[PDB]
RNA sequence: GAAUGUUACCGCAAUAGUAAUUGAACUUAGUACGAGAGGAACAGUUCAUUCGGAUAAUUGGUUUUUGCGGCUGUCUGAUCA
RNA sequence: GUGAACAGCCUCUAGUUGAUAGAAUAAUGUAGAUAAGGGAAGUCGGCAAAAUAGAUCCGUAACUUCGGGAUAAGGAUUGGC
C-alpha cells in the first residue's frame, strides 16, 4: 500500500527513481537508503537496478516506460543501457529514442494500456512508443499544462493531476485514459503530483511531506488498500469539507 | 565512450578534445578542433569545404556507399553483451577493417 | 589609518626568498620516517619529466556525485628508467644534526657518473676511481672495514644511485648522482642489502606501485626576472599612470623609513624548488611490455608514446610513471619521486583507480588520431601510396 | 549549494557577473531578469560576484509584466552561454545564457521551462528537471 | 504574530543593559584622543561616541519592543490569557514606558551631539561627551522596575501554550480532580500531573490527536467552582475565557464519587450556572469515575440531576473511567463526529469516471506470494542498507552493480567491455549472428577475388 | 570549520590511522619486498 | 664575486620566514528533544568561498612561423611568380 | 593609375640611402594592436579606447523667425564576368 519515502533531503521521489508494475530503477546518489526503502516494499519480487541517465540522478524525469517497455532519452550512453538491459529482464523492452525532447519522464505520462504525450512530440517518436510500449498514444494536455508527464500521474487503478485541473478537463481526461481521476495534491500542496511520488497497481511512494488527507486521497484514488477502490473516498468527503 | 564523427568533417572526436555546441532547438554539435567550431560559426558550408570529408562524399571521393560501411550502424538496441558474442565482434571488426 | 578595507596578502612569505634554486637537481630536504619493523626498500627514486597526457576512468568514490562516472582528469608521464646503486653512505647523529661518516663506492663507477666529476670530459684523461677501486684488491679489508665501521656508527644509511641517461632520449650524456636514504631496521641489513645491490638495477615497481600516493620535488619552470604584477599579482594601476603602472605603487610611508621584506617587489620568478605532496599514481607501465597505453577497455596493441612523439621530449623505450596533476619542472627536467612520508591512505588514495581509455594522439597540434593506423583508415590511401 | 538546492555543486565557469541580462526561460511572463546580486557568492576585494549553471540569484525583472517590475525575486540559472569544462571530457556552451524565477526553496513559478536546460541545473534543483521538458 | 511567540529577545535588567552598552561602546569604538589634535578631531571622535551609545540604547529598545507579540489586536483568546496573566495595564505601561525612554534617549544623542558640534576645547567635549553618557544612564536607570517585570512576562509568554483558535479543538470542564488531566493524557500523548490533589494543573495544557485523517487539539484547563464570578481567581478565569472565546466543544465532566467533594447537587448547580458559555458549544456531559459508581446503580432522586441537565437540548451524558480508558475512545469519537457535524453545517454557509469511453490492473505473482517486512523480526530480509552498514556505512561501502545485474552465465559475471578497438567501437558493432554477416561478406569477397576487381 | 592543528580532527585522524588505513601502507610495502627481492632473483 | 693547497661530487644545518582559511551534502535524521510547530550533536564520507605553489593533459586568448589561403590600389609587358 | 577631389597609396623624369652601430629580446616604459563570458558593475566624472564613416535607394519628428532642423532619426545594397 501508500508508504512513505524521501531522497537524501528532498521529497521529489519521482525524479530521482521510476517505478513500473515489474520493474523499479533508483539512483546511486548518496546511499541505499533509497534503495533500502523500495526494497522494503518489493523486497526481491520485481528487479530494482542503481542506474544514472546522462551521469545524473533525475532519471526518473528523464526515462518513461511501463511494464512491457522502457525509454530512454538520446543523451544515456551505451554502458548505462547496457547496465540496464542486463539488470532487467527480456521481457522489458528497451530502446533509445531520438527527438529534440529529452526528458521522457515529463514528455511522456503513460500506464500499461494508454499513453499521453507532448502534444509537439513528433511522429516517428510517437510511433516508437506505441510499437514498444503497446499502449493507445493521444494527444493531450493536462488543462492546459503541457508538461504531461510532471503534472499528472497515471496508474492502471487510477490517475492524479493537479489541483488547477478543470472540472471538465478532468472529466474528459478520465474518460480518454478509461481510468477514474482525482484532483489533489502531494508533498504539503505540491502541484507537481507527478514528480513528487511513483506509484503503480500495487505500491504507491510519495514525500515524507505529504499530510494524512493527501495519503488518504492517494490510497482512495489510486486503489492500494484492500477493499478501498475509491469506496472510502465517500467518507473522505467531510474530511475534505473540513480541512477545505 | 562514445567517439563521435565530428559535425564539420566526420573525423572522431574522442574524449576530452573539441567542443560542443548546443542550440536552442535541441541539436547538438561536437567539433573535434577549433578549426571546425570557427567555420560553423562563420556558418561556413562543409559540403562545399574541400577539406571536409561530407564534400569528398558528393565528389565521388572515398565512395559514401559499401557493405562494409553497414556494420557501423550506431545501434540502439541493449544486445545482452554475451563474451562468445563480444569476441566475435572482435573478429568481425579486425577482418573489416582489413576489407574496408 | 587602518586601510579601511581588510584584504589577504599578495603571495606567500613562507616561500621567501624567491631566489633561483641552487642546482637543477632539487635535494630531498626530508625522508619518511624509518620503520624499524619493515623490510628495507627504496625511499625514493630519480625520473625525468617526459610529458602530459589525457586519462579517464571510471570513478569509485562512494558519497560523491561522480560515483560509478568517467571523470576526465589529466596525468604526468614521467621517463623513470632502472636506477643503479653506485655506493652507500653512512651518517652519523651528532648534537650538531646528522653528519657523513664515510662513503662506499662498487669498484667500478658507470661512464656516465665518470662524467659528472668532470666538465670537460673529453679533454680530461678519464683518471677516473681507478686508484680507490684498487682498494678491492686481493684483500679488500679496507673496503670491509669501511663497512664495519658504518654498521658500527651509522644510525641511518643513504644509498647513491645514477639514474641511466643513456638510457633516455635525453641529448645529454651526463646523468645526474643523489642519495635515497633506506628505510627498515636492522641499520646492518641496511648496508647489506646496499652491497648486494652494489652495481645491481632497481627498477620503479620495486619502489613504487599503481595507486601508490608519491611526493614530487623539482626545479620549477623558469621565465627570467619579472614583473611585480604577474611576480606577485598585484593590481594593475589605472592607466598611464607615472612611472608606469604595472608595479606596486606604494612602497612605504612616513615611518618607518625603510622598505619592508614583505612589500612583494619584482624580481627573479620561476627556478624554485618547490615541494608537492599526495600525488596519486595512476599507471606503472613496464619498459618490456607492449602495449604499454593499452587498458583492459581498449586493449589496443599501443604505447603511451603520442604520435610523432612528445613534444620536447623522445620516444619513451623504458618503465615508465603515471601520476595524476601535474608536477613542477619542464619536460626532459630530472624530478625525484619521494614517498607521502606519512600514512596518506585518505579514501582518495585508498581507492583503486581504473583507466579506461588513454590518450596517446599527439600533442604536437590538434591531433585528431591515436596511432598512424588510425590515421590511415581515416584518410585513406593517398597519392604517395600508389 | 544553499538552501532549496540538492547535493553538492562542482565550480564551473562564472559567466553572469552582477549587473548581466538574460533572458527569461520560463512562461512567468517575464522577458529578462537583470542580475543584481548572486547567492553564495564570494567575499574578496574588487572581485565583483558571478553565477553560473545552475546558481541561484536574485534579479529583476527589467522586461515583461508590470506586477513582476520594482522587485527583486530569486532565479535559477538554466544556461550560460560560456564555455564550462563537463568532468565527461567535452567543454560545451549554450547559444544564449536565460534563467527562471523561483522561490527561496527553489520550487518554480512557471508551468513550463523554454528551451534546453542545462544538465548541472537540472540535476542540481529537482523542480527544475520536473518542469524541463528539453534538458541539454 | 501568534502561535508560540518564543523567539522574543532577552531583555537584561536596567543595571546589565546599561553596563553591556557602555562596555560595547568602550570597546568598539576608539579611545584615545590627544589634546594635541586638531579641534575638528576630538569633536568627531565624542560625537561618534555619543552616537553609537544613542545607537545602541536605540537598538535595544527596539528589540525589545518588536519582540513583545503587541497584545492589542492579536486575539481576543491570547489578548484575554495575557490580560489575566501579565495584567494588561501594567505590561502596556511598561512597554510604553520603554517606548518613551527610546524616544527620550534619541531626543537626548540629537540634542548633544548638536551641543557638541561647536565645542571649542578638548575639556569642553569631553564634559558634553560625559554630560550625554550621565542622561542615558539616568533614563535607564529610570527603567528598572519596567525591565524586570518585562524578563518575567517574556520568559512566561515564552513558556505559554501555542493553541490555534480557529481550528478544531476539545476543551475539557468541571470541578478539580474529576478527572480532566487523566482524560487528557488519556486521550492524547501529553505530560499533564494526574495527581489528586486540588488544583492539579494551574494552567492550560494541550495535547493533540489524529481522528479520521484531521488534526485535532485537546486542551484541559484547571477548572471552575460555584463561585458567580463576582470573586474569582485568575485560575478560574483563565478557564472561563478559554471557554468563551474558544469555539471548540466543551465536555462537562462529573465525577458522582465521594472523591470531588462537590457533591452531584453542586455538579449540576456548576453545569447551570455555566450554561450560559455552553449555548454555542454543542456540550456533552462525561461522567467520569463509572469503575467506582456506575450511574446505572444511582438512586432516582440524583438521577433527576441528570435528567435535568440533560433538558438541555444539545448535551448529551457519557460514561468512562480513568482505569478503564477504553471508553476515551468512545467519548473521543463522539465529540470528533459532533464538531464535525457542526463546522461542515456552517461551512456551506468529487472523482471523475472512465464512462466507458480490455485493460486490468497487473500484478506479478511474485508481489502476490511475497511477505511483509518486518524490521524488528530477527530473521527479515538481509536489508542492502544493512549490508553497507557491515561494510562501513554511507560513504565507504562500494556497491558492486555487477552484482545482481541479470547475464546468461555468472561465470562472466565480472567481465569488463573494450567500448573501443582501434576507432569504430564496439558497441556500434555489436549485433548478434554476426556469423551470418561475415559469411556474406566472405562471399562478397570471393566473388570480387575471382572477378578480378582487385588487379 | 577546524583547522590542522584542531586536537579533535588529529585524535581522529591518528585513530584512523591505526585503522586499515596504516594496514593498507603495510600491504603496499610488503608487496613492494617481493618485487624488491625479486629484482635480485632475477 | 677574490680570499679557507686547487677542481669536482655528495651532504649536515646555526640562523631568517612560514599557512592555509571558511562554508555546505549525505549518513547519524525527521532520531534525542515536541502537545504540536519544528529540529540536535560526534565518528566516516563528498563538494564548495578566499588565499598560496605549480603545469598546458583538454578549452579559450595571443601571431613575425608573416606558416598556409583569399582581397583593394599600384609596379615588374601578359601568366606564373 | 586608383580614386568626387592639388583627399590617402604605387609608379614615371628628377633628387637622395642622410638620422653612430653590432648581439639577445629580462622587468619597467615610448607608439600601434588582439581577447572567452558580463557591457561602465571602475572612476568625482563614459578620462582614454571602441563603435556609424564614401556612394545609391526607402524615409525623415518636436520646434521655427517658415529661411532651417536634415546627412535628423530609423532601414536595404555595394565584388567579378
Ligand atoms: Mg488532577
Ligand atoms: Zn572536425
Amino acid at each position: 500500500m501508500a508508504t512513505r519515502t524521501q531522497f537524501e533531503n528532498s521529497n521529489e521521489i519521482g525524479v530521482f527513481s521510476k517505478l513500473t508494475n515489474t520493474y523499479c530503477l533508483v539512483a546511486v546518489g548518496g546511499s541505499e537508503n533509497f534503495y533500502s526503502a523500495f526494497e522494503a516494499e518489493l523486497g526481491d519480487a520485481i528487479p530494482i537496478v542503481h542506474t544514472t541517465i546522462a551521469g545524473t540522478r533525475i532519471i526518473g524525469r528523464m526515462t518513461a516506460g511501463n511494464r512491457r517497455g522502457l525509454l530512454v532519452p538520446t543523451q544515456t550512453t551505451d554502458q548505462e543501457l547496457q547496465h540496464l538491459r542486463n539488470s532487467l529482464p527480456d521481457s522489458v523492452k528497451i530502446q533509445r529514442v531520438e527527438e529534440r525532447l529529452s526528458a521522457l519522464g515529463n514528455v511522456i505520462c503513460c500506464n500499461d494500456y494508454v499513453a499521453l504525450v507532448h502534444p509537439d512530440i513528433d511522429r516517428e517518436t510517437e510511433e516508437l512508443i506505441s510499437d514498444v510500449l503497446g499502449v493507445e498514444v493521444f494527444r493531450q494536455t493536462i488543462s492546459g499544462n503541457i508538461l504531461v508527464g510532471s503534472y499528472c500521474s497515471l496508474s492502471n487503478q487510477g490517475g492524479l493531476v493537479h489541483p488547477q485541473t478543470s472540472v471538465q478537463d478532468q472529466e474528459e481526461l478520465s474518460s480518454l485514459l478509461q481510468v477514474p481521476l482525482v484532483a489533489g495534491t502531494v508533498n504539503r500542496g505540491s502541484s507537481v503530483v507527478g514528480a513528487g511520488m511513483v506509484v503503480n497497481d500495487y505500491l504507491a511512494v510519495t514525500g515524507l511531506d505529504t499530510t494524512a488527507p493527501e495519503l488518504s486521497v492517494i490510497e482512495s484514488i489510486f486503489r492500494l488498500q484492500d477493499a478501498q477502490p475509491e469506496s472510502i473516498s465517500g467518507n473522505l468527503r467531510d474530511t475534505l469539507i473540513e480541512t477545505y | 565512450m562514445r567517439i563521435y564523427q565530428c559535425h564539420f568533417c566526420s573525423s572522431p572526436c574522442y574524449p576530452g578534445h573539441g567542443i560542443m555546441f548546443v542550440r536552442n532547438d535541441a541539436k547538438e554539435f561536437r567539433f573535434c578542433r577549433s578549426k571546425c567550431h570557427k567555420a560553423f560559426k562563420q556558418r561556413r558550408n562543409p559540403r562545399k569545404l574541400k577539406w571536409t570529408k561530407a564534400f569528398r562524399k558528393a565528389a565521388g571521393k572515398e565512395l559514401a556507399v559499401d557493405s562494409t560501411l553497414t556494420f557501423a550502424q550506431r545501434r540502439n538496441v541493449p544486445v545482452r553483451y554475451n563474451r562468445e558474442l563480444v569476441a566475435t565482434t572482435l573478429k568481425a571488426m579486425a577482418r573489416i577493417e582489413e576489407i574496408r | 589609518s587602518h586601510r579601511k578595507y581588510e584584504a589577504p596578502r599578495h603571495g606567500h612569505l613562507g616561500f621567501l626568498p624567491r631566489k633561483r634554486a641552487a642546482s637543477i637537481r632539487a635535494r630531498v630536504k626530508a625522508f619518511p620516517k624509518d620503520d624499524r619493523s619493515k623490510p628495507v626498500a627504496l625511499t625514493s627514486f630519480l625520473g625525468y619529466k617526459a610529458g602530459m597526457t589525457t586519462i579517464v576512468r571510471d570513478l569509485d568514490r562512494p558519497g560523491s556525485k561522480f560515483h560509478k562516472r568517467e571523470v576526465v582528469e589529466a596525468v604526468t608521464v614521467v621517463d623513470t628508467p632502472p636506477v643503479v646503486v653506485v655506493g652507500v653512505v653512512g651518517y652519523v647523529e651528532t648534537p650538531r644534526g646528522l653528519r657523513s661518516l664515510t662513503t662506499v663506492w662498487a669498484e667500478h663507477l658507470s661512464d656516465e657518473v665518470k662524467r659528472r666529476f668532470y666538465k670537460n670530459w673529453y679533454k680530461s684523461k678519464k683518471k677516473a676511481f681507478t686508484k680507490y677501486s684498487a682498494k678491492y684488491a686481493q684483500d679488500g679489508a679496507g673496503i670491509e672495514r669501511e663497512l664495519a665501521r658504518i654498521k658500527k656508527y651509522a644510525s641511518v644509511v643513504r644509498v647513491l644511485v645514477h639514474t641511466q641517461i643513456r638510457k633516455t632520449p635525453l641529448a645529454q650524456k651526463k646523468a645526474h648522482l643523489a642519495e635515497i636514504q633506506l628505510n627498515g631496521g636492522s641499520i646492518s641489513e641496511k648496508v647489506d642489502w646496499a652491497r648486494e645491490h652494489f652495481e645491481k638495477t632497481v627498477a620503479v615497481d620495486s619502489v613504487f606501485e599503481q595507486n601508490e600516493m608519491i611526493d614530487a620535488i623539482a626545479v620549477t619552470k623558469g621565465h627570467g626576472f619579472e614583473g611585480v604584477t604577474h611576480r606577485w599579482g598585484t593590481k594593475k594601476l589605472p592607466r598611464k599612470t607615472h612611472r608606469g603602472l604595472r608595479k606596486v605603487a606604494c612602497i612605504g610611508a612616513w615611518h618607518p623609513a625603510h622598505v619592508m621584506w614583505s612589500v612583494a617587489r619584482a624580481g627573479q620568478r620561476g627556478y624554485h624548488s618547490r615541494t608537492s605532496i599526495n600525488h596519486k599514481i595512476y599507471r606503472v607501465g613496464k619498459g618490456d611490455d607492449e602495449a604499454n597505453g593499452a587498458t583492459s577497455f581498449d586493449r589496443t596493441k599501443k604505447t603511451i608514446t603520442p604520435m610523432g612523439g612528445f613534444v620536447h621530449y623522445g620516444e619513451i623505450k623504458n618503465d615508465f610513471i603515471m601520476v595524476k596533476g601535474c608536477i613542477p619542472g619542464n619536460r626532459k627536467r630530472i624530478v625525484t619521486l619521494r614517498k607521502s612520508l606519512y600514512t596518506n591512505t585518505s579514501r582518495k588514495a585508498l581507492e583503486e583507480v581504473s583507466l579506461k581509455w588513454i590518450d596517446t594522439a599527439s600533442k604536437f597540434g590538434k591531433g585528431r588520431f591515436q596511432t598512424p593506423a588510425e590515421k590511415h583508415a581515416f584518410m585513406g590511401t593517398l597519392k604517395k601510396d600508389l | 549549494s544553499g538552501n532549496g538546492a540538492q547535493g553538492t555543486k562542482f565550480r564551473i565557469s562564472l559567466g553572469l557577473p552582477v549587473g548581466a541580462i538574460m533572458n527569461c526561460a520560463d512562461n512567468s511572463g517575464a522577458r529578462n531578469l537583470y542580475i543584481i546580486a548572486v547567492k553564495g557568492s564570494g567575499s574578496r576585494l574588487n572581485r565583483l560576484p558571478a553565477a553560473s549553471l545552475g546558481d541561484m540569484v536574485m534579479a529583476t525583472v527589467k522586461k515583461g509584466k508590470p506586477e513582476l517590475r520594482k522587485k527583486v525575486m530569486p532565479a535559477i540559472v538554466v544556461r550560460q552561454a560560456k564555455s564550462w569544462r563537463r568532468r565527461d571530457g567535452v567543454f560545451l556552451y549554450f547559444e544564449d545564457n536565460a534563467g527562471v524565477i523561483a522561490n527561496p526553496k527553489g520550487e518554480m513559478k512557471g508551468s513550463a521551462i523554454t528551451g534546453p536546460v542545462g544538465k548541472e541545473c537540472a540535476d542540481l534543483w529537482p523542480r527544475v528537471a520536473s518542469n524541463s521538458g528539453v534538458v541539454v | 504574530m501568534q502561535l508560540s511567540w518564543k523567539d522574543i529577545p532577552t531583555v537584561a535588567p536596567a543595571n546589565d543593559l546599561l553596563d553591556i552598552v557602555l562596555n560595547r561602546t568602550q570597546r568598539k569604538t576608539p579611545t584615545v584622543i590627544r589634546p594635541g589634535f586638531k579641534i575638528t578631531r576630538i569633536r568627531a571622535f565624542y560625537m561618534r561616541k555619543v552616537k553609537y551609545t544613542g545607537e545602541g540604547f536605540v537598538e535595544k529598545f527596539e528589540d525589545i519592543l518588536k519582540g513583545f507579540p503587541n497584545i492589542n489586536d492579536v486575539h481576543p483568546f491570547h489578548r484575554d490569557l495575557m490580560d489575566t496573566l501579565y495584567e494588561k495595564n501594567h505590561y502596556k505601561i511598561s512597554l510604553a514606558a520603554i517606548s518613551r525612554a527610546k524616544s527620550l534617549v534619541e531626543q537626548v544623542a540629537r540634542d548633544y551631539v548638536r551641543l557638541l558640534k561647536f565645542g571649542q576645547s578638548l575639556f569642553q567635549c569631553k564634559q558634553l561627551k560625559r554630560a550625554a553618557l550621565g542622561r542615558m544612564a539616568t533614563i535607564v536607570k529610570k527603567l528598572r522596575d519596567p525591565l524586570a517585570y518585562l524578563e518575567q512576562v517574556r520568559q512566561h509568554i515564552g513558556r505559554l501554550p501555542s493553541i490555534d483558535p480557529n481550528t478544531r479543538t476539545l476543551l475539557i470542564c468541571g470541578y478539580p480532580n474529576v478527572g480532566k488531566s487523566s482524560f487528557l493524557r488519556c486521550i492524547t500523548k501529553s505530560d499533564v500531573d494526574v495527581q489528586p490533589y486540588a488544583f492539579t494543573t494551574k494552567s492550560l495544557y494541550v495535547g493533540h490527536f489524529d481522528y479520521k485523517y484531521l488534526r485535532f487539539q485537546a486542551i484541559d484547563t484547571p477548572g471552575i467552582l460555584d463561585r458567580p464570578t463576582e470573586e474569582m481567581n485568575n485560575i478560574e478565569m483563565q478557564s472561563i475565557y478559554a471557554i468563551a472565546h474558544l469555539r471548540s466543544c466543551v465536555l462537562y465532566f462529573m465525577d458522582l464519587s465521594e472523591q470531588c467533594g462537590f457533591t452531584i447537587e453542586a455538579q449540576v448547580k456548576l453545569f447551570h450556572s455555566i450554561k450560559p458559555l455552553f449555548a454555542n458549544k454543542s456540550v456533552m456531559v462525561v461522567i467520569n469515575k463509572t469503575d467506582i459508581i456506575r450511574p446505572e446503580d444511582l438512586d432516582e432522586e440524583r438521577a433527576q440531576l441528570l435528567e435535568s441537565v440533560k433538558e438541555v437540548p444539545g448535551v448529551e451524558i457519557m460514561t468512562s473511567s480513568c482505569q478503564l480508558e477504553e471508553n476515551v475512545m468512545e467519548v473521543r469519537n463522539k465529540a470528533c463526529e459532533k464538531l464535525l457535524a457542526s463546522r461542515i453545517e456552517n461551512k456551506l454557509k468529487h472523482v471523475a469516471q472512465p464512462q466507458a469511453r480490455k485493460r486490468t490492473p497487473f500484478i506479478p505473482e511474485s508481489v502476490k506470494n511475497l511477505k511483509k517486512y518486518d524490521p524488528e523480526d530477527p530473521n527479515r530480509r538481509k536489508l542492502a542498507r544493512d549490508i553497507e552498514a557491515e561494510n562501513g556505512g554511507a560513504g565507504v561501502f562500494n556497491v558492486n552493480l555487477k552484482d545482481k545485474y541479470l547475464l546468461e552465465d555468472d561465470e562472466w559475471k565480472n567481465d569488463i567491455m573494450p567500448e573501443i578497438l582501434d576507432g569504430k567501437n564496439v558497441y556500434d558493432f555489436l549485433d548478434p549472428e554476426i556469423a551470418a554477416k561475415l559469411q556474406a561478406l566472405e562471399e562478397e569477397e570471393e566473388k570480387l577475388e575471382n572477378e578480378g576487381f582487385y588487379n | 570549520a577546524k583547522s590542522l592543528r584542531a586536537s579533535s580532527h588529529l585524535n581522529a585522524k591518528s585513530v584512523k590511522r591505526r585503522g586499515v588505513f596504516q594496514k593498507a601502507v603495510d600491504a603496499r610495502e610488503q608487496r613492494i619486498s617481493d618485487k624488491l627481492k625479486e629484482d635480485l632473483l632475477k
